C-alpha cells in the first residue's frame, strides 16, 4: 500500500529544488522547499523509491540513507535545457500557462528527472501532458494578475492613487502603513487568527477617538531600529523616539480597559521602558539638531566633564565684551570692534582713518581695504584655549554619543518586538475606525466553498462615486457555483465582479466588510484574467491547470477569437471544464448571448444580468443584479455617450436594423 | 433664502417630513459650488416632477399641487439655480430626473436626491454678496447640530470638499443615546453631562445639563432648549436656568445644557418657570 | 474675406486662456497662449469683433484698444461650472473625447463665452456640437496613448527594460542618454533641422571607433553644473571634470577632419578652456576624496601658507617615532607604544604587567582594561601645536575651495553651452554608430502625405528576435490611404503596424532607418488606440474629432460592441468617415472578415493581410504582407499555442463545425 | 570535432561553398549553450533535410545523399547533439525544419540556418574536456579572423551572449579594402600597415606588412600567410620574411604581416623563397 515514485533534487545558493513523478499514472509535480526542515518533511511525505541527485549536492546528510540513490552529472540540471526539453514534449514554446514560470530551481530538477525517465522507458509517455507545483503555504496565494488588477496598493498605470489602500490607509505613522501593506498582500486562512482580529475590531470600536491622537506622536520607529543596528542613527531620530516613550504611560492606561485577550497580550508586548525614557530625557537637550557634527546634543549635568569644557568655551561671550569696552574707552577710538575670523582667528579691528591713532601694544594681524586688524597677547592666549576646548567639548560629545549605542543595544530584542506591536496596533485601530466610519458589518465562516452577501458594495467606488451606489445581493454555494452574467457595457459587470474580490480579501484579513451581512467558506486560490490575444489564452490556461473546488475565478469578457465563432466556441468549452470537472466557484461575464442556454443543460448554473432600460436617445442603468439575461446589445447607446458624430451613428442603426430583420 | 443655511433649513425639513431615517449630506466650498441632500424616505412620482419647477398651467393637471408643500419650495429655489433633481417612489418603478430643459429617466434608490450649482446663476450681485466659505459652513454645522439634537432617530452624515466631517448614527428602539451626544458636542460636554427627567402631569422636561463646578467658557456655547422638537429661545426660561446655577454655587458662570420641554399646544404661564427651575436644581443637589 | 468672430479671455499665475467662436458657422475653437508675444500674435491672427474679459485681467495693454470690449464678472470663469455646462450641451459626462481635457485655462474661457452666447441668442445652437484646440506646437505631436504604447523609453508595465531606448541607447555618458530621451519625445518637422542630422550621421559614420572611447571620459557634466549654481559641488565632481578637459585637445583634433558645417559649429561651441584646465591641474591633487571636510584636496605649491601649516603637521611623523624609540630603549619596556586617541589625545601606552616598571616622569592620562596610558611634557607641548596647525590647515583648505567657485562662476554661461554641445555629440555619435551597426539607410522627404518603404523592419524586435525577422514593403499615398488588415493572431499585424510608427519617428528625429530605401511626406499628428469598453469608445471619438489628411492613425482591432452586430456596424461607418471626409492615412487591423468588401466600393482602399499556412499538426506564419484577405479564423489554433489542454480544444472544433453547418 | 571551433570550421565552410555572401553568427557561453550560423546562399530542399541527419533505410531514396558533401558533416555532428535545422531554396517553396524525431514546415529566407544545443549526453570525459567559455570564444574569434582575411567579399557578423562583437562588411567589385582590415585587426596594425604587391609570371604576392621601426610585441601576434586562400604555416616562408626585417634594420624583432601567395596547383620551388624575400625587402626600402 505504498506508491512507487521517482524524484530528482539539487541545490544552489538560495535553497533546494525538488521534483516527483508517478510513471504509472502520468502525475508530474514540482516544489521548492525553502529550508532544511521543510525539505526533510517533504521527503518523508512523498516517499520516493528512486532518487536522482547532483554531484555538487552539499548537505549529503538529507539523502545518504534514502533508497534508490543515483549520482548525476551537473550538466543535466541546466535551466534553459530544461525549458527547451519540457517545451518539446508539451508542444509549447514557453511554460507560462502551466504556472511554473518563476520557479527555475524546481525546473532544473524536472529537467534532469526528464532525461532519466526517457532513458529508462525508451517509450513515448503521452500520458504525461502537464506539470503543477506543490506550494508550501496552504494559507493563501494570489497570482500576478489579481495583485495589479484589483488595485490593492497600486493602480494599473503604476501609481498609488485611488486604490483600495488609498481609501483604507488613514493611519497616523509610516510603519503602520507598511505593515498594512504586507497584510493586504497576505490574507490568512487559519480561522483562529481571523477571530483575534474580529473580536478586537468589535471591542475597540468605541475607543477609536482617544487612541489615534497618541499613536501619531510615535513617528517612524521601525526604520530607526535599522540604523541603530548599523550605528548611523541621528539626534532627531532620538527626539521623536523619546517623545514616543512619553506616550507609553498614557497608552498603557487607555488599553487596560479594553476587554480582549489579543489586546491585553499586545498591551504587554508594547511596554513603556520607563528606565530608557528617563535616560534620554536627562542625556539629551529638549530640541537637538539634525547631525552629530554640529554639537549641542548632550544636556549639561548629565556629564561633569562636558560642563567643564563648556565653561572654558562659554567664558568667551562675557570675556570678549569686557576687552572691547576697556580698549575702546582707553584709546578713545569708537570704531574699535572685536570680531572673529575662521582663518586668522580673533582680532581687534580699527578703521583706516583712525589706524594711526592705535596703541603701541597692538601687533598688526590682518590688513584690509577699509580697516586694519590687530592682535594682543591677552586675546591670543584666550584664542587658543577657546578653539581647543571647543574641539575637546565637541570631541567628547561625539564619544559619549557613540557610547550610548553600546548601552542601548542590549535591549534591542524587546524593542524590535515593541515596534512590531505598535505597528500592528496602528493597523488594527485604523481598521476599527474604517469599519465604524464606512458602515461595515461582522461576517461569519462556513465549511464548504460558498458566498452569501446581503447588500454588498464596492468599498472604494461607493465613497468616490458622486451618486448612489446600488448594493446587491449574492447567493453562491456548491449547488450554485457558476453565474452567467449578460448585460450592457457599463452595466456594472466588472464592478459587481471586482467588489466581490475586494470584499473577500477584507474577510480573510479578519476585517469587517461593506454589507448588511456576510457568510463565506474556505478559498484556496484566487485567479484573474481581465482584457489587457496571445496575452489572453496563455493566462486562461494557467487558471485551468491549477484550479480546484475551493478556487475563486473572475473572468471578465474573455473568448475573443480571430473571428466571431471561434472565440465563443472556446468560452463554451471552457465553462464546461470548470463547471463539470473542477466544480470551482466562478463568475463568467460576457457579451455572447448564446451562452444563456447553459443553465437549462448544466446543473449548478443559472442566468444573471445587469439590468438596463432604453428610451429615446439615452439610457438608464439600474445597476441592480437580476435573474435572467440582457434585453439586447447596448453598444449603440454607449458610443453616443463617448462622443461619436451622428453620421456614423445613423449608418450603424440602419445597418443593425438590416441584420436584426434577417432573423 | 439669503444664506445657504436657510436653503438647507427648507430642503432638510421637506426630507424629514417624508419619513426619512437617513439624510446623507455632501457640500463643497461653503455651499456655493455644490450642495447634495439625499433622503431615503417616500419619493415623488414621474407626474409630480416637471410642474414642481416651472401659473395658469394648473388648467389640465387636476389638483396634484396639493401633494407638494415641498413642491412649492423647489420653485423658489430652481428659478434661481442650475437645479438637478432625481427621485424614485417605493413601488416598482424607475427613477426620474429634471435639468437646467430636458427631463429623462435615471437610477436611484427609494427616495429623493437634489443637486444645486451656486444657487444664484443670473444675479451678478446676490452671489457676490454671499459671505466667505469657512464661516458659512460653520452656520451650516450649527443648524445641523440644532436639528441633529431635535431628532435622535435619524442618521445624519455630513461631508465637505471630499473631507468627511460628522457622522450622527440613528438611535434604534430604546438605544444607547450616549454615542450620538458625544459626536454632536465633542468629548468635553459628554464627560460632565448630568441627566435630567422631570414631570408634573402634562409638563415633561427631558435632557442633559453640564456640572457647574467643571464648566468652561468653551462648554457654555452649548445652550439649546426645545418645545415639542422645535427650538425656542425666550428670556423667562434663561432666567430659571441661570438662577438655579446661582443658588447652588456662588459662581454664576455660563451654563451648558440641552433640554426638551413637552406639552399640549397653546400660544403664549408661571408654573412653566417654577417647573423648569425645580427640575434642574434637584439634579445639581 | 475675413472673420466676424467672438472671443473670451482670462489669466491666472501661469499664463493665458483663450477661446474663439463663429456663431454663423458653428466653428468653436480654443487655445492657451503661453507667453505675451504669442498672445498678441493670436489676437491679430483671429481678429475678433467682440471680446469678453475677466475683471481681474492684469495686463490691460493687450486688450484696451480692441473693438467690442465687455467687462465680465469672475464667477463666470469657474472651471467645474464650465465642465458641467459644456457636458450638458454635447450630451457627455466628460470631455476626454474632444481632446481638451488637460487644458483648464482654456476651458474656463469657453465656460464664460458659453454663458454670454446663450443669453444673446436665446435660441438653440445645435449647429455647434463640438470643440477643438488650436495647438501652438506646429512641429510635434504625440497623445498619451502613443507615448506609452510604443515603449520608447518606458515599457507598459512601468519600467525601462527592453524598450526602444534600451536597444539604441548605448551612449557612454548620462547627460547624452538624457538629451536623447528629450529628442525622442520631440521629433521635429522643419526639414532643415532634420538635414543637419542626416548629413552629420553620414559624415561621422567612419569615425565612430576613435571618438566614443574619448567621450566616455567626460562623466556627468550636466548635473555638476546644477550643484555649481547652488554652491554644493564636490572634489570628485572636479576630478572627472578636470579629466574631461584633458580630452578636449584630443577631441578638437579628431573633429577638425569631419566635413560638415553642423559639426564644425559644434566643434567650436565645444571648446577646450585651456586656462581653466591648467588651474585645476595645479590647484588640486590628482586623486581627491569624496567630501571637503576631510581635507587632502588642495595640492602644495599652489598656496604658500597651506604648505607652511602642513610643515608643522608633517613634523609629526618624524617626531613621534624618535620619542618612541628613545623611550623604549631607555626604560627597557618593549610594550611601550606611542598611539593616538580622539578624546584624550596622544599617549604613551604600557601593558598591565609592565606598568609598575614605568619612569617617575610619566604622568598617568588614561586607565584601561589591559594597559595604562601616560603623558609627558615633551609630547603634550607638541600635541597642541599639531592640532592647532591641522585645524588651521584644514580651515584654510575649506576657504580656498570656496574661493575657487568665485573665480569660475564668471565663465558659467559659456560652460553651460559647452555641456549642451557635448550631450548633443554623444547622442549623434551613438546614432551614427547604430545606423552603421544595425544596417540602416538614408531616407528622403516628399510634398504630399505618403509613405513608401522598401524592406522595412522593426528596429528593436529584429535584433532581440532569435529568428529571421521578415522585412516587408509598404506603399501608401493620397490614392492609397487606407489598408484593411485581415489575418491570424500572432500573424504580425501589430508588429507590422508598430514598426511603421517607430520607422516614422526615426525619420523625424533625423536618423537613418531600418530599410533598404524610404520616402515619406509631412505628418501633422500621430494617434493610437490599442486594446486596454468605456476605455475604447471615448478614445476613438477623440481621433475622429481631431484628425486631418496628414494624420497617422494606428487602429489595433477595435469595433467590439455589447454584442456581435453593433461593434462591426460602428467599425464600417467609422472607416467611411476617415476615408471619405478626413482622407487621413490609416491602418485598420481587425478580425471581422466582412469589411474586406470595401476596396471594391471605396476608392483609396485595398485589402492586405498577414499570411499564414495550415498543415499537419501545426501552423507556419510567413510573417509577410500580402494583397488580399485571410484564409480563415485562426482562434482555435491560437488557443493551443497559449497552452490549453486538448479536451477543451477538441470540444471547440466539434462545436464550431456544428455552428458553421447551420447555414 | 573536439572543440566548438572545429564544428564552426566545418559549417562555416559549407555555407561559403554554397555561394553565401552574408554569414551572420550568434553564440552563447563559449559555444556550449548555443551556436547559430545562418547563410543566405543556396539552400536545401524539403527532400534533402530528413535523411541528411539519420542505415539500410537508403534502400528507396535513390542516391540523393550525393548532393550533400555538407550533408555528410551534419551526420557526424547531429548524432551527438540536439540539432535544430531550418532552410529554404531559391525557387518557389516554403521553408522546412527537423528536430531532436518530427520534421515540419517553418518560415525562413532563401538560405540555411542551424541551431546546436549543449553537446555530450553520454560521455563522462569528452564533456570534462571543457576549457573556458571565454577562452573557447577567443579561439572562435581567432578562426573567424583567419577565415575573414581569406574572404574579403563576404559579410560576417558576429555576436555573443546577446552582445554584438564584430561586423566585417563585404568587399564589392574591386572595393575599399582598408575598412575591413582595420575592423579585423584593430587600430594598432592599420596605422603602420605597408602594402606589398609583387609578381614574376605565375607567382603573385599580395598583402600587407607593418613598419618594423614602430612594431610592438602586441602587433607581432598577427602573422598569417595564405596559399591560394588556404592558410599555411611553413618554416622556409618564415625565413624569407624574418631575414628581410634583419637586413633592413638591425632590430630582429617579431614582424607583423598579412600575406597572400597565388600560384598554380602543386604541393610546395626555390624561387618561391627568393620571390618572397625580394618582395618584402623592396617595400621596406
Ligand atoms: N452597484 C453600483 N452602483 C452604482 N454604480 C455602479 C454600480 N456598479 C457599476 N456601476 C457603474 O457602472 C460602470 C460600469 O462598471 P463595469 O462593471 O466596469 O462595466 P463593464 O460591463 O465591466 N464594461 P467596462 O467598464 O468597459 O469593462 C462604472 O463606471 C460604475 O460607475
Ligand atoms: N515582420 C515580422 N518578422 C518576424 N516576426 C514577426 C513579424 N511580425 C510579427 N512577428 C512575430 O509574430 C508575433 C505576432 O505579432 P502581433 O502583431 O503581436 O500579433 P497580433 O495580431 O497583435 N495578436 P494580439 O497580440 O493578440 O493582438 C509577434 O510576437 C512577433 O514576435
Amino acid at each position: 500500500r505504498q506508491d512507487n515514485l521517482l524524484a530528482a533534487i539539487w541545490q544552489d545558493s538560495k535553497g533546494f529544488g525538488y521534483a516527483t513523478l508517478d510513471i504509472s499514472s502520468g502525475r508530474f509535480r514540482l516544489s521548492e522547499p525553502a529550508d532544511r526542515e521543510t525539505m526533510a518533511a517533504e521527503l518523508q511525505r512523498t516517499n520516493p523509491a528512486e532518487l536522482l541527485y547532483a554531484e555538487d549536492f552539499a548537505e549529503m546528510s538529507l539523502i545518504e540513507g534514502r533508497r534508490g540513490l543515483r549520482r548525476r552529472p551537473l550538466w543535466e540540471f541546466e535551466i534553459d535545457t530544461a525549458r527547451q526539453q519540457l517545451n518539446l514534449q508539451f508542444g509549447t514554446r514557453d511554460l507560462v500557462g502551466f504556472g511554473v514560470e518563476n520557479a527555475p530551481r524546481g525546473l532544473s530538477a524536472a529537467g534532469a528527472l526528464l532525461q532519466y525517465a526517457k532513458c529508462t522507458q525508451r517509450t513515448t509517455l503521452p500520458h504525461i501532458r502537464s506539470i503543477t507545483m506543490e506550494r508550501e503555504q496552504d494559507s493563501i496565494i494570489m497570482d500576478a494578475a489579481t495583485r495589479r488588477n484589483l488595485e490593492i496598493t497600486q493602480n494599473l498605470a503604476g501609481g498609488a492613487e485611488n486604490t483600495l489602500a488609498s481609501v483604507l490607509d488613514s493611519t497616523v505613522t509610516p510603519m503602520g502603513s507598511r505593515m498594512l501593506k504586507r497584510w493586504l498582500h497576505m490574507p490568512v486562512r487559519d480561522t483562529r487568527v481571523l477571530l483575534e482580529r474580529q473580536q478586537t475590531i468589535g471591542a475597540l470600536q468605541d475607543f477609536t477617538a482617544g487612541l489615534q491622537p497618541v499613536l501619531r506622536q510615535v513617528g517612524d520607529l521601525e526604520r530607526i531600529l535599522a540604523r541603530l543596528a548599523l550605528r548611523t542613527a541621528r539626534p532627531r531620530d532620538l527626539a521623536r523616539m523619546r517623545h514616543a516613550f512619553q506616550q507609553l504611560p498614557e497608552l498603557r492606561a487607555q488599553l487596560e480597559t479594553v476587554d480582549s485577550a489579543p489586546v491585553q497580550a499586545l498591551r504587554e508586548k508594547m511596554g513603556e521602558f520607563a528606565e530608557l525614557r528617563d535616560l534620554l530625557e536627562r542625556a539629551i537637550i529638549d530640541t537637538p539638531p539634525v547631525l552629530v557634527r554640529d554639537g549641542g546634543v548632550i544636556a549639561s549635568g548629565y556629564n561633569e566633564e562636558l560642563d567643564e569644557w563648556r565653561a572654558l568655551a562659554d567664558g568667551a561671550t562675557d570675556y570678549l565684551e569686557r576687552l572691547e569696552v576697556r580698549e575702546r574707552e582707553r584709546t578713545g577710538l569708537d570704531t574699535l570692534k572685536v570680531g572673529f575670523n575662521a582663518v586668522h582667528g580673533y582680532y581687534i579691528q580699527i578703521s583706516r582713518g583712525q589706524s594711526h591713532l592705535a596703541p603701541i601694544n597692538y601687533m598688526r594681524r590682518q590688513t584690509l581695504k577699509n580697516a586694519e586688524r590687530y592682535i594682543i597677547p591677552e586675546l591670543k592666549e584666550y584664542e587658543d584655549k577657546v578653539l581647543t576646548s571647543k574641539g575637546k567639548a565637541l570631541a567628547l560629545e561625539k564619544q559619549l554619543y557613540e557610547e550610548l549605542f553600546d548601552l542601548l543595544l542590549p535591549h534591542l530584542e524587546a524593542l524590535q518586538q515593541s515596534a512590531s506591536a505598535l505597528a500592528e496596533l496602528d493597523v488594527l485601530v485604523n481598521l476599527a475606525e474604517r469599519a465604524y466610519t464606512l458602515n461595515y458589518t461582522s461576517p461569519t465562516f462556513i465549511d464548504k466553498p460558498g458566498i452569501r452577501i446581503t447588500e454588498g458594495r464596492h468599498p472604494v467606488v461607493e465613497q468616490v462615486l458622486n451618486e448612489p451606489f446600488i448594493a446587491n445581493p449574492l447567493n453562491l454555494s456548491p449547488q450554485r457555483r457558476m453565474l452567467i452574467i449578460t448585460g450592457p457595457n457599463m452595466g456594472g459587470k466588472s464592478t459587481y465582479m471586482r467588489q466581490t474580490a475586494l470584499i473577500a480579501l477584507m474577510a480573510y484579513i479578519g476585517s469587517y466588510v461593506p454589507a448588511q451581512k456576510v457568510e463565506i467558506g474556505p478559498i484556496d486560490r484566487i485567479f484573474t484574467r481581465v482584457g489587457a490575444f496571445m496575452v489572453e489564452m496563455t493566462e486562461t490556461a494557467n487558471i485551468l491547470h491549477n484550479a480546484t473546488e475551493y478556487s475563486l475565478v473572475l473572468m471578465d469578457e474573455i473568448g475573443r477569437g480571430t473571428s466571431t465563432y471561434d472565440g465563443l466556441s472556446l468560452a463554451w468549452a471552457v465553462a464546461e471544464n470548470l463547471a463539470n470537472k473542477i466544480k470551482a466557484l466562478t463568475l463568467f461575464a460576457t457579451h455572447y448571448f448564446e451562452l444563456t442556454q447553459l443553465p437549462e443543460k448544466m446543473e449548478g448554473v443559472a442566468n444573471v444580468h445587469l439590468d438596463a432600460l432604453e428610451h429615446g436617445d439615452t439610457i438608464a442603468f439600474m445597476h441592480s443584479v437580476q435573474d435572467g439575461a440582457a434585453s439586447k446589445s447596448y453598444g449603440l447607446a454607449v458610443a453616443a455617450l463617448a462622443g461619436v458624430p451622428k453620421e456614423v451613428i445613423k449608418r450603424a442603426r440602419q445597418k443593425l436594423r438590416e441584420l436584426e430583420s434577417i432573423s | 433664502v439669503e444664506r445657504p443655511a436657510s436653503v438647507v433649513k427648507e430642503l432638510v425639513e421637506n426630507s424629514l417630513d417624508a419619513g426619512a431615517t437617513r439624510i446623507d449630506i455632501d457640500i463643497e466650498r461653503g455651499g456655493a459650488k455644490l450642495i447634495r441632500i439625499r433622503d431615503n424616505g417616500s419619493g415623488i412620482k414621474k407626474d409630480e416632477l416637471a410642474l414642481a419647477l416651472a401659473i395658469a398651467s394648473l388648467d389640465d393637471l387636476e389638483a396634484i399641487i396639493s401633494l407638494g408643500f415641498r413642491g412649492e419650495a423647489l420653485a423658489s429655489i430652481s428659478s434661481v439655480s442650475r437645479l438637478t433633481l432625481t427621485s424614485r417612489t417605493a413601488e416598482q418603478q424607475e427613477a426620474w430626473q429634471a435639468y437646467a430643459v430636458t427631463v429623462k429617466p435615471a437610477a436611484h434608490p427609494v427616495g429623493t436626491t437634489l443637486e444645486v450649482l451656486d444657487l444664484f446663476y443670473n444675479t451678478p450681485a446676490r452671489r457676490k454678496f454671499l459671505r466667505t466659505e469657512k464661516t458659512e459652513f460653520n452656520h451650516i454645522d450649527e443648524i445641523i447640530r440644532r436639528i441633529a439634537l431635535a431628532r435622535f432617530d435619524v442618521t445624519i452624515n455630513l461631508s465637505h470638499n471630499g473631507k468627511i466631517v460628522r457622522q450622527y448614527r440613528a438611535v434604534p428602539e430604546g438605544g444607547q443615546k450616549e454615542r450620538r451626544l458625544g459626536a454632536i458636542l465633542g468629548t468635553a460636554f459628554l464627560e460632565q453631562a448630568l441627566a435630567i427627567e422631570w414631570q408634573h402631569g402634562d409638563l415633561t422636561l427631558r435632557g442633559w445639563v453640564a456640572d457647574p463646578n467643571h464648566t468652561t467658557p468653551a462648554l457654555a456655547e452649548i445652550q439649546y432648549f426645545y418645545v415639542n422638537g422645535r427650538m425656542m429661545r425666550d428670556r423667562l426660561i434663561n432666567h430659571a436656568i441661570r438662577q438655579a446655577y446661582e443658588d447652588k454655587l456662588g459662581a454664576d458662570q455660563q451654563p451648558a445644557f440641552v433640554l426638551y420641554l413637552e406639552i399640549d399646544p397653546h400660544q403664549v404661564s408661571r408654573l412653566v418657570h417654577d417647573f423648569i427651575y425645580q427640575g434642574v436644581l434637584s439634579v445639581l443637589q
